[PDB]
């Protein structure tokens, strides 16, 4: 293949117009091809982070891509002019606002969470908008809410900024695993938002699970939280036999279908399609009686509210607008009956939204911007981890320690040349802390930016220059307490390798920090750690004895995806080879024992679990039955359909 | 009968004990547990079962106890299956043996040593294993021939098994010290 | 100090003694600190851990370090727990490491394979572990950039190393590259490990750093392959750590799509092969008789050239010219250059299985545990793991090409180019010379006879050829030369430093040996025309390359099931003649054999039961795996 010879390198001179998605990662012409194709996907999978942070060593390609994207912030088009403000819920509240340029009329909503999918999501930092009331006007540039990535000043940011050292634990990070610091634990976050759809018949009722007979609250209420991990229970009565039934509603009874879920309850909301004159009378549904109402008071309120606007001679409103006036207006109205899924049902039907904060847990996984991907093994408290107690600086603390074995055999030495940056910047930093006024405080920096990128002298120069005195003395106090950030570009503008062993030249008064119980030199610096979306508990799985399939066989239930049950009760199939791996042994019998015991014989099975509930239990003797199983009478009447049979002898 | 679980390492035990969740041993071995609890409380079977109910949504105390004992006085320990999907190599399935219980309710994560970890040629990326429990006592004698114990010769020549030594940084640890 | 290892190992205060020592060494490293020159000196570092002591055992002296003795306790427990004295027999050298797998089979057979020895080194294995993760914290393994770098300044003869740029000076051909990066890595090992760095331990145990992989990211590249196979005739010029280029990066990006498509599709089709070859092979079981009856002049011959395929015979009888059914020697090199008479399961007598005699010594060994399901196990595993791991090798070789006499001083080969000496001398090309290329179909001379003036000489060149896209475009009209049914291309036409034929090469696959293996069962190539003593010999040469280690018991069972006899009785061995016998497929010898359960399960369900190709109605023949049915 010689069609190579038509690139040229000559035109691909100072620019990346030819790289998509590696803008993030620094230094991508250092590491192979292999590793980095992996951090396309690392990315993709990145779930957010409740104190996120702006990278220490950035590219200075983020900040356009957070601008570019718009599905995590909603700024103002044009300029407006509040016209009203509706409240709906404790939280959920809705405005009407009207243009000075156009005279055309738009809502915006204010809420409290995300469905981003099925389990994950987010929380909207809605502040700015709050503070908006009373008529005021909003710019151009203004930004209503925005989600917890962003930060104040519109800086992206998508993970977090940790010390770090290469070291060996006890063989506790063989392969690739990872230990971490309590603090560290406590600095990463993320979050969690569900959607429950829990449902209610005629002939059904909900337990009296908070509160006395006073407040039969069947659900928890607008802001409480759950506990228990249970939702709601609901039991089915049967009009023949209710005497020995419905004697105490407070306890859980045999048959019942309970509704698990875990975190905050922030939003409900209730469609019924019973007349209210049946259901004032029924006490046991008080508290559905209570919301609903309230609800329909809110829509009252809209209908009250704004229709001088739409139903006006002017009726200049855009499309949302209309529509969400359109469907507040059908439900005050009557002879009004909702459907679900093409369907017509009988009892009324809720929604909750449940909002939960986990915090990081042994089996997740952490992995860095080279994709260095790694594995929570074991956390500690940050007393164990090591410790420098002989240099000037005596207290820094490593935070995550990192396996050494596989840095060269992976092929991927940009980690190295990171750690090596925030060392240097760590040492420069200090000697800069250590002495020296403000006059000639920023020359000490200004050499050091020197040698690592031409093009950012310059904007240092003139940013320094720009501001006043004080100003100046904070952003040097602001630069000492953080530390000094170091930009480089991914594929054209950074440092190599001469520029490293000159640099290291130059400095000649730098020496491995000696830590305490090693009698061995190490670095610690700092580098960027990026959540991912793999967790344990997504995948975990365990079944004693679930729903069985028409034909007898055990099969999938789904009751996990409408939050019926905590476990996926999901069987794990035996293969083609494992049979043959069993049969490796000389016994056959015993394979085929277990097998028909296990998942074959329905009276084999009844027999086993009777003998094993009843009897002694620490030691076990059963005594399998023989009788023909299932499987076998399906193939013969299968082949008898054809027209064969399978003769012994 | 079955679950399936994650790799997590766990070091300071000898090379054929595991440490299983919480949920996951509460859960599988549940109708033994029922057994212990009846005698022992003096309640039928219908009201000992609530009491399981309640004693695994949250961790409690008084299940424990009953938990750890079990463990300790039943006859060969329990013990189950242990694979991997899919398998074409001798020994990527097993026969080990419990002998420790997280007390963490979070925790969700099964703790094996590290040697034997090179026996299923798999690593700790975050595949997922399939345990099977083994009930019937005089099945285990049988099933005894599957042991790591018996996998230590190899079948091929009839030497010392390479898989179940020093690998990886272990080897590294022991030449700073020898030489 | 002097411990008399006699008394302290029946001393009955093993556990006082051992966990003493195992305390003072530990508690004595975590005080001082270690010190490197860089030099080619050793910094005199200060340690217990390295200290002289006299070792006696049975009244003898054996110098050794404070180090070796409590490597010596902990690995020397059996012999405590059984109550025998050690002699020096079991003794060895502590120093390596790959040592250690001889102690413990040499303990295992001292002590007859008992049930309660393998309990005991079962607990040697954790007890060694965790005393090892001791020493890793106290110690610390750390890798770090500066180390390189401090290293520069001292050694002189790295420096020139970390800079070095292929010359572009001289025409080198695929060949000598690959001799200059193997010249150049090499050195590099003999400086890291001889001198004192951060490195020396992460190199002499040589667990971690690769030799080939550590090049890339010091030395240059090299050159790398394509979707096809095709060499890419653009090779890399900067090392990983100095640099990349766009042109580079190009190169890059095709290596790494490779991998992602071949475990994509290996992924799809992995379980495929081993579930043939399980299904046949699993109704083969033990007989404890001691020898079956088969005649003499039955027995395999097989030919013995390399000293590897010794090793692949042993534990197993073989004919002498006095001694008959004796064991074979694998020390003893007197056997080679000659062919052998060696008893084998192909020719076994038995009806129920092989016996004692036939299997060998390693009856023992594998007597409690199924035989056949041993031997499909053992090959498919690593068969598969090498076309993995194997593949996943980007970088591959290159292999020397004879251009000829007259090609060598005409032409000065340079990669994918040509060019001459002399730009007078022309061209003759007859019209029959060109043909149509299998995949471009551009017109390909493979040889030709240049018109160097009155002067020719004919070349005959071992690769194909293609003509230079310039000359090509005024060949139409102007060098088209029917009259005379011979081409004429005169090369003082084409300039002065001009490309004149670009040739492509194919590198040479390292899992081109592994896949005949596989076309060896099923394609019916080489299988069908041959008998069983030439397979089997063909059948060793094939693992002999590849690299695969397997005992030739595990490997022969295959051809045991994959032959059939047509007389279907195994006692007509005992006969003078070899009764006839037809070999078949794999797929084809499953379907024609004679059981019913494994001819449901496996495939082509409608043809087994409509038609009557295969005869299903007359297979009764009992099997292990009926139960399932
Ligand atoms: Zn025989």
């Amino acid at each position: 293949m010689d069609d190579i010879s038509v690139i040229k390198n000559e035109d691909y001179e100072g620019s990346h117009r030819f790289l998509a998605e590696e803008l993030l990662m620094p230094n991508a012409n250092k590491t192979d091809g292999n590793r980095s194709t992996m951090f396309c996907s690392h990315l993709a999978q990145a779930v957010t982070l409740q104190k996120a942070e702006p990278p220490l060593v950035y590219t200075n390609f983020e900040n356009q891509v957070g601008k570019y994207s718009t599905a995590g912030y909603r700024k103002a088009n044009s300029n407006y002019k509040v016209i009203e403000k509706i409240y709906k819920n404790d939280y959920n509240y809705v405005l009407i606002v009207q243009d000075q340029e156009t005279g055309e009329y738009t809502l915006f909503e204010r809420a409290e969470c995300e469905f981003l999918t099925e389990h994950y999501g987010f929380q909207w930092d809605n502040d700015k908008i709050d503070s908006l009331k009373k008529d005021d006007t909003i710019e151009k540039d203004t930004v209503l809410y925005k989600n917890t990535c962003y930060d104040e000043n519109m800086n992206f940011g998508y993970g977090v900024n940790l010390n770090a050292a290469y070291f060996s634990y006890k063989n506790e990070t063989l392969e690739d695993a990872i230990v971490i610091s309590e603090s560290a634990a406590k600095k990463l976050g993320t979050f969690s938002v569900n959607k429950v759809k829990v449902s209610v018949n005629t002939n059904d009722i909900l337990l009296n699970l908070y509160g006395d007979n006073e407040n039969y609250k069947g659900f928890p209420d607008i802001g409480e939280h759950i506990k228990n991990q249970i939702i709601a229970s609901r039991r089915r009565f049967d009009y023949n036999t209710a005497l020995y039934e419905l004697k105490n509603l407070n306890e859980m009874r045999d048959s019942d279908t309970p509704f698990f879920a875990d975190g905050k309850i922030v939003d409900i909301e209730i469609f019924s399609n019973v007349p209210e004159e049946e259901l004032k009378v029924q006490k046991y549904n008080e508290q559905v009686l209570y919301y609903i109402n309230k609800q329909k008071e809110f829509s009252n309120n809209v209908y009250q509210k704004l229709k001088k606007i739409v139903e006006g001679k002017d009726n200049n409103v855009s499309d949302k607008l209309l529509h969400f006036y359109n469907n507040c207006k059908m439900r005050i109205d009557e002879n009004i009956s909702y459907t679900y899924q093409n369907s017509k049902f009988s009892g009324f039907i809720m929604e909750f939204t449940i909002l939960e904060e986990e915090p990081l847990n042994k089996g997740s996984k952490i992995t860095g911007r080279y994709g260095n991907k790694g594995v929570i093994s074991k956390i500690l408290p940050d007393d164990q981890m090591p410790t420098v107690a002989e240099g000037r600086f005596k207290g820094l603390k490593a935070d995550i320690c990192l396996n050494p074995l596989g840095v060269f055999n992976r092929l991927n030495p940009s980690q190295l040349i990171e750690q090596e940056l925030n060392w240097i910047a760590k040492f420069i930093r200090k000697d800069m802390e250590e002495a020296g006024s403000n006059e000639e405080k920023v020359s000490i920096l200004l050499d050091f930016l020197n040698r690592v990128n031409k093009e950012e002298t310059e904007l240092m120069e003139e940013f320094i220059n720009s501001l006043n005195k004080t100003e100046l003395e904070e952003f040097l106090n602001d630069i000492i307490e953080n530390g000094i950030p170091i930009c480089q570009k991914p594929f054209f503008g950074n440092i190599g390798l001469d520029e490293l062993w000159e640099l290291y030249n130059h400095y000649d008064h730098i020496d491995y920090f000696k830590c305490e119980g090693i009698s061995t030199p190490l670095i610690i610096g700092e580098i960027y750690m990026v959540r991912l979306k793999h967790e344990p508990h997504s995948k975990f799985s365990a079944r004693s004895t679930s729903f069985m399939n028409l034909r007898g066989l055990p099969a999938k239930s789904k009751n996990f995806k409408e939050h019926k049950d905590l476990y996926s009760k999901t069987p794990v199939r035996i293969g083609n080879m494992e049979i043959s791996n069993l049969s490796l042994t000389n016994e056959m019998g015993s394979i085929m024992d277990m097998l028909n015991s296990y998942s074959n014989n329905e009276t084999n099975r009844r027999e086993l679990i009777m003998q094993l509930l009843t009897g002694n239990p620490f030691d076990t003797n059963i005594d399998l039955s023989d009788v023909e199983s299932g499987t076998s009478k399906i193939l013969k009447s299968l082949f008898t359909c054809l027209g064969l049979s399978i003769d012994d002898v | 009968f079955s679950a399936r679980n994650v790799i997590t390492p766990l070091i300071g035990h000898p090379i054929d004990e595991v440490a299983m969740p919480y949920k996951t041993f509460a859960e599988l071995y549940k109708f033994q547990l029922i057994n212990l609890i009846s005698k022992v409380k003096g309640i039928n079977y219908n009201e000992a079962l609530k009491f399981w109910e309640k004693g695994i949504l949250g961790f409690n105390q008084e299940l424990y106890n009953y938990m750890e004992e079990l463990i300790t006085k039943t006859k060969g320990g329990c013990t189950f299956l242990l694979n991997r999907n899919p398998t074409i190599s001798i020994g990527s399935i097993l026969y080990l043996k419990i002998g420790l219980i997280k007390k963490d309710y979070k925790d969700l994560t099964l703790g094996i040593s590290n040697n034997l970890l090179s026996a299923l040629s798999g690593d700790y990326d975050g595949d997922v294993l399939n345990i099977i429990p083994v009930f019937d006592n005089k099945m285990k004698e049988h099933f005894s021939l599957l042991s790591p114990q018996n996998f230590l010769v190899d079948r091929n020549n009839g030497r010392f098994n390479g898989d179940f030594d020093l690998q990886k940084d272990q080897i590294l640890g022991i030449f700073i010290l020898n030489n | 100090k002097t411990y008399n290892l006699n008394d302290i190992l029946l001393s009955n205060e093993y556990e006082k003694i051992k966990e003493d020592i195992k305390e003072e060494i530990i508690n004595d490293m975590a005080s001082k600190k270690v010190k490197y020159s860089n030099t080619s000196e050793f910094a005199k570092n200060d340690f217990l851990k390295d200290e002289f002591i006299d070792l006696v055992v049975d009244g003898e002296t054996y110098e050794i370090t404070y180090g070796n003795l409590i490597t010596l306790l902990i690995v020397a427990r059996p012999f405590n727990h059984f109550k025998v004295p050690m002699t020096e027999d079991l003794l060895f050298d502590l120093s390596d490491l790959k040592e250690y797998q001889n102690y413990y089979t040499t303990l295992l057979e001292h002590f007859g394979y008992s049930n309660e020895i393998k309990s005991i080194i079962k607990d040697v294995i954790s007890e060694l572990a965790i005393f090892s993760g001791d020493i890793n914290v106290t110690f610390g393994n750390t890798v770090s950039i500066k180390s390189l770098i401090d290293l520069g300044n001292k050694v002189k003869r790295f420096r020139e190393l970390l800079h070095y740029r292929l010359p572009n000076d001289e025409a080198l051909e695929f060949n000598d590259i690959e001799a200059i990066i193997k010249k150049n890595l090499d050195e590099i090992m003999k400086i890291l490990s001889e001198t004192d760095n951060m490195l020396r331990y992460y190199i002499d145990s040589g667990a971690g750093i690769n030799s080939k992989q550590f090049g890339q990211v010091l030395s240059l590249v090299g050159s790398k392959p394509d979707l096809f196979g095709k060499i890419i005739p653009y090779p890399i010029n900067t090392s990983f750590l100095r640099g990349l280029d766009v042109r580079s990066f190009y190169i890059n990006a095709l290596g790494a799509r490779k991998a992602l498509i071949t475990n994509y599709q290996q992924v799809r089709n992995s379980g495929y092969l081993t579930r043939k070859i399980s299904m046949l092979l699993m109704d083969t079981k033990l007989i404890d008789l001691d020898d079956c009856g088969s005649h003499e002049n039955n027995y395999l011959s097989i030919n013995v050239e390399n000293k590897d395929v010794l090793k692949r015979f042993s534990k197993r009888s073989y004919l002498n010219n006095n001694g008959e059914l004796v064991e074979i020697d694998i020390n003893d090199e007197s056997l080679i250059g000659q062919v052998i008479k060696i008893p084998s399961p192909t020719t076994c007598a038995s009806n129920e299985g092989v016996c004692r005699k036939c299997y060998g010594k390693l009856f023992d060994i594998n007597k409690d545990l199924n035989i056949g399901m041993i031997a499909v196990l053992l090959l498919t595993d690593p068969l598969t793991q090498r076309l993995l791991s194997a593949k996943h090798l980007l970088e591959t070789r290159s292999s020397k090409i004879d251009w000829g006499t007259n090609f060598e001083e005409n032409f000065i080969v340079n990669r994918n180019l040509i060019y001459p000496k002399v730009y007078n001398g022309t061209v003759i090309i007859k019209e029959d010379d060109f043909k149509e290329d299998e995949e471009t179909e551009e017109q390909v001379f493979d040889t030709f006879t240049l018109k160097s003036g009155n002067r020719f000489i004919s070349i005959s060149s071992p690769m194909r050829l293609f003509l230079n896209k310039d000359l090509k475009k005024q060949l139409d009209e102007s060098f088209y030369n029917i009259e005379e049914m011979q081409f004429e291309i005169p090369l003082n036409k084409l300039d002065e430093g001009d490309s004149f034929a670009t040739f492509i090469m194919d590198n040479n696959e390292l899992s081109k040996p592994l896949r005949e293996i596989k076309d060896l069962i099923e394609t019916n190539k080489y299988i069908k025309d041959h008998n069983v003593n030439e397979v089997v010999n063909y059948f060793i040469y094939l693992l002999n390359e590849s690299g695969i280690n397997i005992q030739s018991v595990h490997s022969e069972l295959i051809i045991r099931e994959m032959m059939k006899l047509d007389d279907s009785d195994r006692t007509q061995f005992k006969n003078d003649k070899m009764p006839d016998y037809e070999i078949f497929r794999i797929t084809d010898a499953n379907l024609k054999g004679d059981s019913l359960s494994r001819s449901l399960l496996f495939e082509q369900v409608k043809k087994q039961l409509t038609t009557l190709d295969y005869d299903t109605f007359n297979k009764t023949k009992s099997s292990i795996l009926d139960k399932l049915l």
